[PDB]
């Protein structure tokens, strides 16, 4: 299966005169993500914890503290201007996780491969009712 | 004690104030019913309750705080008691929905009733005509002057002989009858409430119903109905109804939110009832006149 | 969060960071002394003076008396804080990086050991500010507008 | 797990609701039960941060995909602090 | 706003408008008491909702009457 | 609060310690000076006027008008 | 000099779970102190009103 | 007499102390 | 509107005024001028610059019954959404404040829960509701004692 990730490197984040938005004491102790993607040409856009700030050429970086946030703009760099972008997620140890595409296609269109995870198979009308769930750790739709 | 000796011109008071934010001329205006510092007035109508079932000062109060008292203690034991292993009831004997229903009908509202009109003709009755029964004494007097007898006889006719003269004062012996158990209706001509001689007579007559309505349903002995068999067999014929009451017994007898719900609605409505009764028929000696009580 | 004027400037960062919370590198028992020091002589006013007996002569012993317990009732609040925010054997919670990169040791107060002993501090320095407020204006009392 | 995200045998697989995952919760997988032949799947629960929209565009008879609210995480809050 | 234009109605009838004696003395609208009940929240309900309050609520009857209907029909 | 304090301490019988002029004081001064300000514009500051600009200026005198006051001094 | 001079003479109050026995049982107790031996002229309430009592309406009740 | 002692009791201490016995308790961790 | 009903036929009939019920009882100007506007006069008297009366804890309860009353509209009105983005500034502010960094909450902030705020924003406005009612009821009527 050709679904090796893409391993975060260390480059040059856009130019911003930085606001108060950014990260907060969540990130030292929980986590935050950072968002890599790359330009071909220095453009202004808005960063979603408000204000624009100017991407540069090629590969770029920049770190928000939520998932939110991460895709919000990557909605909007993927609409807008047409291009590519990855989200990892960061631990206060120091190990990244790869997160966004996640099989390098987008969770839009459909591979060969990925699995189930959550679904019944029958219709929303045929849960049990909450008489034949009590006393269990059961649910009606588990 | 004080409020006693003149219902109608001495405040009712609940307790004393001691808050140290009181500059002076607050703790001259809150000083009232005849008190040395700030009181607050009882506007919960306690005082004429207690004159009503006769007590008369303030040590039986006293012995009044510490017998609750100790009923708090014994509840809270028992609380805990029934935790333990071997001191928790089964599910089988909550579910118990007919044995349950016998003592409650017969011994809770039953026994209870029978036993208030046994403290009503024999302190309440006698202390409103000047007679002070307590604890002490009270293997001596006599509730009616031939006691205990006109009853087995069969000629309960004599205890509603001589009841309680039109020009009675609540507290004394002046036109003070004999009767202990009447049927007059009026009001208490002084005192503006409903006679004490028909309140001991109806808690006897409801002590009776309940406890013939609390033989009903079956327990161990073989007689007696079964309420899921009374259910079963009311199914009105043409189908109005449908299959009518057929298997509510173990949809009430299983689910708690059930019965609680019923418990509510029908304590919903006796609470409403008792506040329509209560103003009307003032059952407590000198409250038709304390207007904010 | 941004640098400005306020966040950042020479007579800012020498102000702070050399009063007793942030000097990092000292004992936390006097740490809680001195601070307990200027709270404690600073409060004693607006009871002796804006109490309830103000006008009477005790306004000098009704405000101190007044400080004194605002002082114990903080050093519950502080010990309540301790005792809540840190285990006995778990280290300091404090940031050990400083702006220019230097890592520095963490702040003993961070500490279950260390903040118990700034209460220490805090509860005694409270107690003694606030007799000294007492001390000098009811006896070398002449300049001031009480 | 934090929120419970259900996907019934309705869907007709138009990813739509794919689509409107503001946290990439959901995602398309292949089936053989529609005309489309790709029915929606859930494989990343825990990041769902409970925003109906994601069924609110779901256009079949009651609904197809379905979010039941369950505990609240640090992420399932949506704490940025 | 509301407190605002309660401020002024008190405030001027009060301290400013009121009859004025042919002597010279002048007697304001309410006996200017806005200087010291205004102060206690009380105040503002006896002697400015309650009490200025009166016109408006007996004005059934005479042509004050269609402010005592909408005075209800506002509420 | 403070009208939450003044209606506490009035009601517990200490009208010593609300907060009204004849009490523990609270005097809007800044308000008072440029009052003060205004009504001896006329003498120097202004020189063409003959008068202040208003008659709410803390200084000057009443304009009666058919027995009923236009404005005076508002303290 | 201060340093020593302090640090000896706050030991005692630095356990923090002595500490808080201290503060809580010691305080409980001066707060009843303090009451319960206040003059009466300074206490409104402590000394009684001392004063003739206001009749009611209608009587007394 | 008594008010004076009982009073500040449950006014003062029995919540003070009643007040840092929960918030040990709802703090807890283990 | 039971209780009301009630306390007015009773009030008129223990004067011995029961013609005033019986035609003021007709239209609500009546029931609002000759209730609620008449017989609050005594209540409302309970402290004023002149001085206090037993009334006053009456007096008291009765605005304090208006104030929770009042506050409860707050939490009806006003959803979780909005608090919820006010939170977040304020604990961005307590997170750079010098001297307040110091201190950490150990359970996160949040607005109250959407169901949470319906359940007490109508605490609020049943307990203004018994409060108010309940004071003016034993004021008016203890207040005349007929
Ligand atoms: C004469 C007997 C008697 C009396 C006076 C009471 C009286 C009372 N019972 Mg009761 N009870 C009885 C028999 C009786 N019960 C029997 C035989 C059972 C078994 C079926 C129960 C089962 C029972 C339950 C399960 C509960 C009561 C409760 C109560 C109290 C309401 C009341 C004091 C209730 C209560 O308050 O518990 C203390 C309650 O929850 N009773
Ligand atoms: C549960 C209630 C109750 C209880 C425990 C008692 C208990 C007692 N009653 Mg009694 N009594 C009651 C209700 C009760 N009564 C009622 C309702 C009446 C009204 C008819 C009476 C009328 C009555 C009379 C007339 C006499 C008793 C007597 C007695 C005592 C001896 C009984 C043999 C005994 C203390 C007899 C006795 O000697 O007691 C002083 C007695 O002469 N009672
Ligand atoms: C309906 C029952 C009932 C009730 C509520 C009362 C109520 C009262 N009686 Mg009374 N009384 C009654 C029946 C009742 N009486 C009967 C039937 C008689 C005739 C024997 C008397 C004879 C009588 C006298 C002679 C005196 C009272 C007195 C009093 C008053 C004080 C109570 C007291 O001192 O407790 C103390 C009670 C006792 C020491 C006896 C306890 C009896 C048993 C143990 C009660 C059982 C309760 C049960 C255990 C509850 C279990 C709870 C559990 C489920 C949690 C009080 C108003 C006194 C009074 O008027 O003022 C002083 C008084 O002197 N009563
Ligand atoms: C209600 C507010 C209030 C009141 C009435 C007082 C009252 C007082 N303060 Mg105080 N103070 C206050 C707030 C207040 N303070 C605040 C907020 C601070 C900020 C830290 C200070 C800091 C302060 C210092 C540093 C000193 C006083 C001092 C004094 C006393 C002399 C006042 C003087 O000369 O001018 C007086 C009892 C002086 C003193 O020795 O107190 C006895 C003194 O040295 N005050
Ligand atoms: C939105 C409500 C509102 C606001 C914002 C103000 C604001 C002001 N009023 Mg005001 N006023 C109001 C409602 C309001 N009032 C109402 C409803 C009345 C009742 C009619 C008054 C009656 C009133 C009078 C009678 C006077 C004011 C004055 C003033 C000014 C005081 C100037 C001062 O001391 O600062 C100056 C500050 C400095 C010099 C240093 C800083 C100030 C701008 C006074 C004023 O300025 O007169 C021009 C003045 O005489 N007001
Ligand atoms: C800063 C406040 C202030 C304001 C608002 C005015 C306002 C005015 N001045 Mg003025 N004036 C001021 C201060 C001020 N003056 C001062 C400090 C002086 C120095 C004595 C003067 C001297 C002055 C003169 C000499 C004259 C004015 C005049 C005027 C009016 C044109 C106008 C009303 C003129 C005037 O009388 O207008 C009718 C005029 O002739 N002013
Ligand atoms: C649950 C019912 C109840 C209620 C609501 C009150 C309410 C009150 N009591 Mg009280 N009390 C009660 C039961 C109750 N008591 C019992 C059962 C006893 C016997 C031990 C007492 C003994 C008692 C004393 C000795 C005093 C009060 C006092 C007070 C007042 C101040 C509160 C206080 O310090 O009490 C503390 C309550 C307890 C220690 C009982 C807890 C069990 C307050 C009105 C004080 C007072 O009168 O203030 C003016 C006062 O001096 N109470
Ligand atoms: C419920 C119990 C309770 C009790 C017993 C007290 C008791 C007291 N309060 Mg208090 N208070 C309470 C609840 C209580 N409060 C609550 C719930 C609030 C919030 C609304 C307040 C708000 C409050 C304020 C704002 C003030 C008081 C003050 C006082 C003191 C009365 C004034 C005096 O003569 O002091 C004489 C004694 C002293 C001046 C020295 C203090 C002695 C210490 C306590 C020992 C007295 C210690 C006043 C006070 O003394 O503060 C300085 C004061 O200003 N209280
Ligand atoms: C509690 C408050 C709601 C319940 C109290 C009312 C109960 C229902 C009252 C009508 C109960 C009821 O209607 O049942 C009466 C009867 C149904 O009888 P049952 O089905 O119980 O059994 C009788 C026959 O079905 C078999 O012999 O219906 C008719 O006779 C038709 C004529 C109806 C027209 C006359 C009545 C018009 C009203
Ligand atoms: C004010 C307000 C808050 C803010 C309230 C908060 C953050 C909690 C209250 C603050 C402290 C806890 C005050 C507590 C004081 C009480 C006396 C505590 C008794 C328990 C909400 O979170 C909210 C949520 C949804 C709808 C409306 C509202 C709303 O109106
Ligand atoms: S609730 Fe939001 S996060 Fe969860 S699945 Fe739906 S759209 Fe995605
Ligand atoms: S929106 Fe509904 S129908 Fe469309 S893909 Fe999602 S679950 Fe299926």
């Amino acid at each position: 299966g050709f679904v090796p990730p893409q391993l975060d490197p260390s480059t040059p984040s856009p130019i911003f005169g930085g606001s108060t938005g950014g990260l907060l004491r969540k990130a030292q102790v929980e986590e935050f993500y950072v968002i890599t993607w790359t330009s071909p040409k220095e453009q202004v856009f808005e960063m979603p914890t408000g204000g624009a700030a100017i991407m540069r050429e090629g590969p770029n970086l920049l770190k928000l503290a939520r998932k939110e946030q991460c895709l919000a703009l990557g909605n909007r760099l993927r609409s807008k201007y047409k291009i590519a972008y990855q989200f990892y997620r960061v631990f206060p140890n120091g190990e990244v996780q790869y997160l966004h595409p996640k099989d390098g296609v987008y969770p839009e269109k459909v591979n060969a491969g990925r699995q189930g995870v959550g679904q019944n198979f029958r219709s929303i009308g045929k849960n049990v009712s909450p008489i034949e769930v009590k006393f269990t750790g059961k649910n009606s739709f588990d | 004690e004080s409020w006693i000796q003149d219902p109608l011109h001495v405040r009712p008071i609940a307790h004393a104030i001691w808050d140290p934010h009181f500059g002076q001329p607050a703790v001259e205006a809150f000083t009232r019913g005849g008190a040395a510092g700030p009181v607050n007035i009882a506007y919960s109508g306690v005082y004429q309750w207690w004159y009503t079932i006769g007590l008369r000062t303030n040590e039986d109060l006293y012995t009044g705080a510490l017998f609750l008292l100790f009923l708090s203690t014994l509840s809270l034991i028992a609380s805990w008691l029934h935790l333990q292993p071997k001191w928790k009831p089964s599910l089988s004997w909550f579910k118990n929905a007919e044995s349950r229903l016998n003592h409650h009908l017969s011994g809770l509202f039953g026994v209870s009733s029978l036993a208030w009109t046994g403290h009503l003709v024999h302190v309440a009755i006698p202390a409103s005509r000047g007679e002070y029964v307590r604890w002490n004494n009270f293997l001596d007097v006599l509730p009616y002057p031939q006691g205990l007898g006109p009853l087995l006889t069969g000629q309960w006719n004599l205890y509603a002989q001589n009841p309680d003269s039109s020009n009675h004062l609540f507290g004394t012996a002046q036109g003070a009858g004999t009767a202990i158990l009447t049927l007059l209706g009026g009001f208490h001509p002084q005192t503006q409430s409903l006679w004490l001689t028909d309140m001991a007579h109806h808690h006897l007559a409801i002590a009776f119903i309940f406890l013939i309505a609390g033989h009903m349903y079956r327990t161990n002995f073989g007689i007696g109905h079964s309420i899921k068999d009374l259910l079963e067999a009311h199914t009105p014929p043409g189908g109005r109804l449908g299959r009518g009451h057929k298997g509510l017994y173990d949809t009430i007898n299983n689910s708690i939110h059930f019965q609680l719900g019923l418990a509510l609605a029908s304590l919903g409505v006796i609470t409403s009832l008792v506040a329509q009764h209560m103003y009307s028929l003032p059952p407590y000696a000198f409250i038709a006149q304390d207007f904010t009580t | 969060s941004l640098e400005t004027p306020v966040t950042s400037s020479p007579l800012v960062a020498w102000y702070l960071s050399n009063l007793p919370a942030y000097r990092t590198a000292v004992s936390p028992l006097l740490r809680g002394i001195e601070v307990g020091l200027a709270h404690g002589y600073l409060l004693v006013g607006p009871f002796a003076l804006t109490g309830p007996l103000r006008n009477t002569p005790v306004h000098g012993q009704a405000g101190t008396l007044g400080a004194i317990g605002l002082v114990s009732i903080l050093s519950v609040c502080l010990t309540m804080y301790g005792v809540a925010s840190f285990n006995e054997g778990e280290p300091s919670t404090a940031p050990v990086l400083t702006l220019t990169g230097r890592k520095k040791e963490a702040d003993k107060l961070q500490t279950a050991e260390g903040w118990s002993q700034f209460t220490g501090g805090f509860f005694f320095g409270g107690v003694s500010g606030a007799v000294w407020a007492y001390f000098l204006l009811y006896v070398l009392d002449l300049p001031y507008f009480f | 797990m934090s929120h419970s995200v259900k996907i019934y045998d309705t869907c007709i697989g138009c990813t739509q609701c794919v689509r409107a995952c503001p946290t990439d919760v959901l995602e398309m997988i292949p089936w053989d039960g529609c005309k489309a032949k790709q029915i929606a799947s859930a494989p990343r629960t825990e990041d769902c941060v409970g925003c109906k929209r994601c069924e609110s565009a779901c256009p079949t008879d009651f609904l197809s995909v379905r979010v039941y609210l369950g505990p609240e995480t640090t992420r399932s809050m949506a704490l940025s602090y | 706003i509301s407190v605002v234009i309660f401020h002024f109605s008190w405030k001027m009838q009060s301290d400013v408008w009121g009859t004025i004696s042919d002597q010279g003395v002048v007697t304001h609208i309410t006996g200017g008491n806005f200087a010291q009940s205004s102060i206690t929240i009380n105040g503002w309900l006896r002697d400015f909702l309650w009490a200025q309050a009166s016109q408006v609520i007996q004005s059934y009857g005479s042509s004050l009457s269609a402010y005592g209907l909408f005075f209800l029909g506002a509420h | 609060g403070l009208y939450i304090h003044n209606d506490t301490m009035s009601a517990l019988g200490r009208p010593q310690d609300m907060f009204s002029d004849t009490a523990i004081q609270l005097q809007p001064i800044f308000a008072q000076w440029v009052q003060n300000i205004h009504a001896t514009a006329p003498g120097v500051t202004a020189p063409g006027a003959t008068t202040s600009t208003s008659l709410t200026w803390g200084g000057g005198e009443l304009v009666a008008v058919g027995g009923k006051v236009a404005l005076l001094p508002i303290p | 000099l201060q340093s020593k001079f302090f640090n000896t003479f706050a030991a005692p109050f630095t356990k923090r779970g002595l500490l808080l026995k201290f503060l809580l049982i010691g305080g409980g107790s001066l707060v009843a102190y303090v009451s319960a031996s206040a003059s009466p002229d300074l206490l409104p309430i402590k000394k009684g009103p001392q004063l003739p009592p206001t009749p009611g309406p209608r009587g007394k009740i | 007499n008594l008010p004076s002692i009982f009073v500040p009791l449950v006014g003062l201490v029995f919540p003070a102390i009643a007040m840092t016995s929960l918030f040990l308790y709802v703090q807890k961790k283990k | 509107w039971v209780t009301f009903y009630w306390h007015w036929k009773h009030i008129t009939l223990w004067q011995g005024n029961v013609s005033q019920f019986n035609e003021s009882s007709t239209y609500l100007m009546g029931w609002l001028r000759d209730y609620l506007w008449l017989n609050s006069s005594q209540l409302i008297n309970g402290y004023n610059p002149f001085g206090m009366n037993s009334l006053s804890v009456w007096a008291w309860m009765f605005l304090f019954g208006h104030l929770v009353w009042a506050t409860g509209f707050m939490f009806l009105i006003s959803w979780r959404g909005y608090w919820q983005e006010l939170i977040e500034t304020l604990a961005w502010a307590h997170e750079r404040t010098p001297l307040a960094n110091l201190i950490r909450w150990r359970d996160k902030p949040v607005a109250l829960s959407i169901v949470q705020a319906r359940l007490v924003g109508l605490a609020h406005f049943s307990v203004g509701y018994i409060f108010t009612y309940a004071a003016f009821l034993i004021a008016s009527t203890s207040g005349k004692f007929g």
